[PDB]
């Protein structure tokens, strides 16, 4: 079986069977690779490797270098459909409780899917554009610990 | 958000309140309907029986003319 080119249908198993970004091919290749390849080898290889999957990859660039496009593309490339999560700039909009809870909450759906099916094989991609008190800790707690929280990746 | 959590409680109690009293009515109800149920058990008795008293009268009167 083979998914119809550019389809959200992500097939897994053994019964199966480069654009567009100007420049940024060696660095991109290695990075794309380190995060995705470790995930990609199927499936015993990771245990053979015995390394837990990466929590996140972060990019910092001079302005106008078109970072955003690379990120949307990388996310698209990674999964048939994550399907992509976009975070508003305010992130924290709504003062009363509250917002902080929202930053926790988008994470919450992904963690819930993972607990429901946790082992294999669900991946959720969340991206924060333009990334104190609670939000610092809150993001940190969800991204790592106390228990698990793996099987998702986030790019800043 | 506190404000909503406190306002919530306010509306919840005002709700809880109206409830408890509606329950108070049924209690008195079951005490009324039943107090009336016994007031009918004697009726059915005095009725179908009165039919016997009248039936015995209308019968005797007929056999008092033929």
């Amino acid at each position: 079986f083979e998914k119809a080119e550019n389809s959200s249908l992500n097939l897994i198993g053994k019964a199966k069977t480069k654009m567009g970004i100007g420049g940024l091919d060696k660095e991109f290749s290695d990075i794309f690779r380190r995060a995705f390849a470790s995930r990609v080898f199927p499936p015993e290889i990771v245990e053979q490797m015995g390394c837990k999957h990466v929590k996140g990859i972060l990019l910092y660039g001079p302005p106008g270098c078109g970072k955003t496009l690379l990120a949307r593309q990388i996310g698209k490339m990674l999964n048939a459909r994550e399907p992509k999560v976009v975070n508003g700039p305010e992130i924290l909009n709504k003062y009363v409780g509250e917002s902080e809870a929202n930053i926790r909450k988008l994470f919450a759906d992904a963690e819930e899917e993972q607990r429901r099916l946790g082992a294999n094989s669900g991946l959720h991609i969340i991206i924060f554009d333009e990334i104190h008190d609670t939000v610092v800790n809150q993001l940190l707690s969800k991204i790592d610990g106390v228990e698990q929280l793996n099987n998702i990746l986030v790019i800043g | 958000a506190l404000s909503e959590i406190e306002t919530r409680h306010s509306e919840i109690i005002k709700l809880e309140n109206s409830i408890r009293e509606l329950h108070d009515m049924f209690m008195d109800m079951a005490m009324l309907v039943e107090s009336q149920g016994e007031m009918i058990d004697r009726i059915e008795y005095n009725v179908e029986h009165a039919v016997d008293y009248v039936e015995r009268a209308v019968s005797d009167t007929k056999k008092a003319v033929k």
